[PDB]
RNA sequence: GCCCGGAUAGCUCAGGGUAGAGCAGGGGAUUGAAAAUCCCCGUGUCCUUGGUUCGAUUCCGAGUCCGGGCACCA
RNA sequence: CGCGGGGUGGAGCAGCCUGGUAGCUCGUCGGGCUCAUAACCCGAAGGUCGUCGGUUCAAAUCCGGCCCCCGCAACCA
RNA sequence: UCCCCCGUGCCCAUAGCGGCGUGGAACCACCCGUUCCCAUUCCGAACACGGAAGUGAAACGCGCCAGCGCCGAUGGUACUGGGCGGGCGACCGCCUGGGAGAGUAGGUCGGUGCGGGGGA
RNA sequence: CGCCUCCUAAAAGGUAACGGAGGCGCCCAAAGGUCCCCUCAGGCGGGACGGAAAUCCGCCGGAGAGCGCAAGGGUAGAAGGGGGCCUGACUGCGAGGCCUGCAAGCCGAGCAGGGGCGAAAGCCGGGCCUAGUGAACCGGUGGUCCCGUGUGGAAGGGCCAU
RNA sequence: CUGACUGGGGCCUGUAGAGCACUGAUAGGGCUAGGGGGCCCACCAGCCUACCAAACCCUGUCAAACUCCGAAGGGUCCCAG
């Protein structure tokens, strides 16, 4: 981690739910991460966003 | 004086001291040769010294082959300090030397001419030494 | 010295030879197919098939799936069913690949 | 394939006279064409521009055939180049487009050079390969100086099967490679 | 009584030492996930019935017996036979 | 994390109906000159995006960056 | 081989921190003004950064050895 | 059962480099084409497809050669587990069991399993 | 002063000194998954600008290149280079082990859910590997709807995640 | 009855010794890219080195952090005492 590479949540776009901790590089990649992953809610796959930790 | 143009490592642990030579035990260059009976860590000074001598006993004639080398990182702890604190600094390097080596060797001069420049050469020696001459043995290794 | 031929080849095949299946292995010469099943544990050829054999002629690629057939045929009567497909130094494309839909057809299963 | 008349030249003159000058035993010892490879090693466009473009539409014009850029295996800090810039754009001639392009390297492109005084004898392979080089890129009928906008040369490499420089410089002169020496 | 100043060595860290090499030798009963050879790289490499982890770890897949076989160029090879 | 603000020409700073002024720089007038002086001249998405309004520097939102301040620290 | 700081045009100082760009004042040289000099005004040149070695695509700049030069310390016995 | 070729393993250079000789009926390759499938950061070179006029030139297969590579004894030595001595030391020596590396002689231009095509 | 690599370390593991030398407190949205393809450095000869070194061609070349950064190990029969599609840099678990005073650290087949790549066999629970790290307490935030001090709520907690 | 220790058998190892194939060091000689040295040239060459200068070749060596090699031993498992 540090000031440029930072840790971020992934939150099921259809559900609302935070499932995931990770990092970027956030002036590598300035745009919000958008990843599919199994959601255990939904029980399924599912766009996953970034949001602030 | 002899010492490595570069080195990988500054300091080297100390020595063991057993066995015979390695190598170099027969005489190779020259007609007669110097030969180590015992070992010791013969530093760069002593080789320059029995060199010397050497020459100014040929008056710059005949040639001098010096088939050891001082290579090995020698290391001493400035005066009157206390144990610890790291490896003393290196201030000087010597050439191991075991029994049988042929440390120098001389040619293009007479047989009195040699055996008086290797006897001198063996008193600046810390150890003992004995004049050797080319045989056939030496030809065959 | 390898050439990207033998790299090729070791490549998939060692692939393969990990999962342990019995390999149906596949070559094609310029004129003919070949195939043969392969124990590769006890060294062994299990069944065979090809062009030459079979003394078959024509489209090459509609002759190729034609040993896949005659392989699996002579195949399932020994018991063989599943198996691995070795494709080796070939894309998995035209006559290899008819070759390997044939036998598919006759029942391999891979 | 289709009918050049270099090509139609390398069987009909080239490849008796061959023969008869060397004695081969097998048809195919004697001396082949293989590939023709032209290199515009650029690095003018390593940064200031890309005009790569401008410079592979008129290799495209050329020879027929689309070039394709080659980049930076190093960094090299005098050269101001980062490891896979785009520095130079290269084209494999093969078969009839290869033809195509020999016969009009030497029925117009060759003379079209000033002060051209034949192509250089000393600049072969070593082992049957010919390579020469090029200041200008107008040297070639399909450019016109209307249609440059900076000079640019090139290598052009040319490959046979031939074994020595000996049986090369025979198969390039039949041919119609005026050589200087 | 003089006491002469002394400097300092730059030296002095090593790190914790990993315990690798071969953990069942050949002829030994082991169970699937026994660990057979901790390593770095693939000084041996996975054979019959072994598998091996991200960190090139050499393990057994099945019950059975270790066996080792040496295949020159081809590498060293750690394998389990089914008992 | 929260409240308060700024970004406007190269530097500084003023600002629902304009894009401003000073200094830096350009020559020209001036002296012996260093200037002061006098003159004219340039140098902007007003940080970015939506939205307002007939209009956008303004107003709003939202983010970017840099200012201030507050509280905290297991 | 106790601990610091420093070495870069001719002199005295930036640049090193944060690798890519050598800069400021004087001095030096050519012109000008003066009867002449100084001052003043207009131009220009000169530094491969103590050294060897390493890292790096690239070292005055970063790291290790050596050379040189200033500064501090050396207490309880 | 034996010879040749094709495919696929195993031993992991005694199997390699180089020099030479040799093979196209079959098999393999190159080859003839680039319509079709598919393909080139450009190129039918590669990958791929459709073919069968030609050539074993390239590749490959098989042989012969010890220049290089590779293997390599026997004997002797170094060292050493255990047992004993010696020297102020640096270090040395004996008994018993084990025993290299280098080097010498020498060997090697592969050997073998399974299947398929052909042959006698 | 913690962590990693090499040596010391006496051919298992472990092994000390203010012993000999270095490195870490990051990084990567691909530098991750899978499928398909490709093979380096350097030597020599050849080629406009073009040099020791840019790009091009031939020959030789088993790895001396490369693998983000120290070192060691490993490695082209790829772990190195290129491309396509993608997010397994999964959720719920986990036989069996390595290591080890504790606590921690490490490797892991296989089952299920819902997926990625592939014709398939299969591979995928980040990264060739070994540093890139911090127990508990106290608090923040999202969710869960488990407790809610006569009762319904609420305040405040718990649990999962960070 | 599984123990220390011991017999046999398999696997693991990189020390002693040795070696120089890799990383470095290194003595003598030969052949030699960059020159200095330089009768000298710059009109464009050169040319000669009883000197330093990669690679290669021959002779000869050294290394805890070198290894093409490599023991005695040591460890571990099985069977037996
Ligand atoms: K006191
Ligand atoms: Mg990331
Ligand atoms: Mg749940
Ligand atoms: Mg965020
Ligand atoms: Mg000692
Ligand atoms: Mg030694
Ligand atoms: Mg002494
Ligand atoms: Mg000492
Ligand atoms: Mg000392
Ligand atoms: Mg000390
Ligand atoms: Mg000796
Ligand atoms: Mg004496
Ligand atoms: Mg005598
Ligand atoms: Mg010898
Ligand atoms: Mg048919
Ligand atoms: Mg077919
Ligand atoms: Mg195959
Ligand atoms: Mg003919
Ligand atoms: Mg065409
Ligand atoms: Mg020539
Ligand atoms: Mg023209
Ligand atoms: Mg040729
Ligand atoms: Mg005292
Ligand atoms: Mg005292
Ligand atoms: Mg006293
Ligand atoms: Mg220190
Ligand atoms: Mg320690
Ligand atoms: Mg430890
Ligand atoms: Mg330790
Ligand atoms: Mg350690
Ligand atoms: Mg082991
Ligand atoms: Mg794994
Ligand atoms: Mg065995
Ligand atoms: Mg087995
Ligand atoms: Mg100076
Ligand atoms: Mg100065
Ligand atoms: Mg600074
Ligand atoms: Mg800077
Ligand atoms: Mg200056
Ligand atoms: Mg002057
Ligand atoms: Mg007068
Ligand atoms: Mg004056
Ligand atoms: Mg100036
Ligand atoms: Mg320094
Ligand atoms: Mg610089
Ligand atoms: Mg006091
Ligand atoms: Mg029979
Ligand atoms: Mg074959
Ligand atoms: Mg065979
Ligand atoms: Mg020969
Ligand atoms: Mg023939
Ligand atoms: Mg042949
Ligand atoms: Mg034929
Ligand atoms: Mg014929
Ligand atoms: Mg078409
Ligand atoms: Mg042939
Ligand atoms: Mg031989
Ligand atoms: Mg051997
Ligand atoms: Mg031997
Ligand atoms: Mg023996
Ligand atoms: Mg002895
Ligand atoms: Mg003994
Ligand atoms: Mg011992
Ligand atoms: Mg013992
Ligand atoms: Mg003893
Ligand atoms: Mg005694
Ligand atoms: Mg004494
Ligand atoms: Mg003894
Ligand atoms: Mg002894
Ligand atoms: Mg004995
Ligand atoms: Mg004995
Ligand atoms: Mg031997
Ligand atoms: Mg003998
Ligand atoms: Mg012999
Ligand atoms: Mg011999
Ligand atoms: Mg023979
Ligand atoms: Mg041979
Ligand atoms: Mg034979
Ligand atoms: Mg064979
Ligand atoms: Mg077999
Ligand atoms: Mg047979
Ligand atoms: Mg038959
Ligand atoms: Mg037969
Ligand atoms: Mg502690
Ligand atoms: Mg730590
Ligand atoms: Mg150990
Ligand atoms: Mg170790
Ligand atoms: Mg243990
Ligand atoms: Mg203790
Ligand atoms: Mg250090
Ligand atoms: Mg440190
Ligand atoms: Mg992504
Ligand atoms: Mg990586
Ligand atoms: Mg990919
Ligand atoms: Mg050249
Ligand atoms: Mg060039
Ligand atoms: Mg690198
Ligand atoms: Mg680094
Ligand atoms: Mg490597
Ligand atoms: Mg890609
Ligand atoms: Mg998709
Ligand atoms: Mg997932
Ligand atoms: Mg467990
Ligand atoms: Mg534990
Ligand atoms: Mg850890
Ligand atoms: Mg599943
Ligand atoms: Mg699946
Ligand atoms: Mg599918
Ligand atoms: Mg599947
Ligand atoms: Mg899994
Ligand atoms: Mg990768
Ligand atoms: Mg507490
Ligand atoms: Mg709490
Ligand atoms: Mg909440
Ligand atoms: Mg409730
Ligand atoms: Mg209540
Ligand atoms: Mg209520
Ligand atoms: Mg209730
Ligand atoms: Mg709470
Ligand atoms: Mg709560
Ligand atoms: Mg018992
Ligand atoms: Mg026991
Ligand atoms: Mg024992
Ligand atoms: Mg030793
Ligand atoms: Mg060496
Ligand atoms: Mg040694
Ligand atoms: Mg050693
Ligand atoms: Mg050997
Ligand atoms: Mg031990
Ligand atoms: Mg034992
Ligand atoms: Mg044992
Ligand atoms: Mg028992
Ligand atoms: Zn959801």
């Amino acid at each position: 981690a540090s000031e440029v590479r930072i840790k971020l949540l992934l939150e099921c776009t259809e559900c609302k739910r935070r499932n995931y901790a990770t990092e970027k590089n956030k002036r590598n990649t300035p745009n919000k991460l958008e990843l599919r992953k199994y959601c255990p809610w939904c029980r399924k796959h599912t766009v996953h966003r970034e949001v602030k930790i | 004086m002899l010492m490595p143009r570069r080195m990988k490592y500054r300091k080297q642990q100390r020595g063991r001291l057993k066995g015979a030579t390695k190598g170099g035990d027969y005489v190779a260059f020259g007609d007669y040769g110097l030969v180590a009976l015992e070992p010791a860590w013969i530093t760069a000074q002593q080789i320059e010294a029995a060199r010397v001598a050497m020459v100014r006993h040929f008056r710059r004639g005949g040639k001098i082959f010096i088939r050891i080398f001082p290579d090995k990182p020698y290391t001493k702890k400035p005066l009157e300090v206390r144990m610890g604190k790291g490896k003393g600094n290196v201030e000087g390097y010597v050439a191991v030397v075991k029994p049988g080596r042929v440390m120098f060797e001389v040619a293009g001069v007479t047989e009195e001419q040699a055996m008086e420049a290797l006897r001198i050469a063996g008193h600046k020696l810390p150890i003992k030494t004995k004049i050797v001459r080319r045989d056939a043995y030496d030809e065959a290794q | 010295r390898l050439t990207a031929y033998e790299r090729r080849k070791f490549r998939v095949r060692n692939r393969i030879k990990r999962t342990g299946r019995l390999r149906l292995s596949v070559f094609r010469s310029l004129k003919h197919i070949y195939a043969q099943i392969i124990d590769d544990e006890k060294g062994v050829t299990l069944v065979s098939a090809s062009s030459l054999a079979l003394k078959l002629k024509g489209n090459k690629t509609e002759v190729a799936r034609q040993v896949g057939r005659a392989l699996a045929e002579k195949a399932l009567a020994l018991g063989i069913k599943q198996v691995a497909f070795d494709r080796g130094p070939y894309k998995y494309h035209g006559r290899v690949k008819a070759l390997a839909e044939g036998a598919r057809e006759g029942g391999l299963e891979f | 394939p289709l009918d050049v008349a270099l090509k139609r030249k390398y069987y009909e003159e080239v490849r008796p006279e061959l023969i008869r000058r060397f004695g081969y035993q097998n048809v195919w010892e004697v001396p082949r064409l293989e590939k023709v490879v032209i290199n515009q090693g650029l690095g003018e466009a390593k940064e200031d521009a890309r005009i790569l473009e401008k410079a592979a539409q008129e290799l495209a014009l050329i020879t027929g055939q689309k070039p394709a850029v080659t980049r930076a295996k190093k960094s090299i800090s005098n050269f101001k180049l980062r490891k896979g810039m785009p520095i130079g754009l290269r084209v494999t001639l093969r078969r009839d487009r290869m033809w195509i392009f020999l016969e009009k390297l030497l029925n117009v492109a060759l003379p079209r050079i000033r002060d051209f005084r034949g192509l250089n004898p000393n600049s072969f392979d070593g082992r049957g390969n010919y390579n020469l080089g090029l200041r200008e890129q107008l040297i070639f009928p399909e450019i016109t100086y209307d249609m440059v906008d900076a000079l640019r040369g090139m290598d052009i490499a040319v490959v046979t099967t031939a074994e020595t420089d000996e049986e090369a410089r025979a198969l390039l002169e039949l041919l119609g490679f005026p050589f200087r020496k | 009584a003089h006491k002469k100043g002394l400097g300092s060595t730059r030296n002095g860290r090593d790190s914790q030492a990993k315990r690798l090499g071969v953990k069942r030798y050949e002829g030994q009963v082991v169970r699937a996930g026994n660990i057979l050879v901790r390593q770095r790289g693939t000084r041996f490499k996975p054979g019959k019935n072994v598998g091996m982890g991200r960190d090139f770890t050499l393990f057994a897949l099945v019950d059975g017996v270790v066996e080792f076989q040496d295949r020159g160029r081809l590498g060293r090879y750690v394998h389990v036979r089914p008992l």
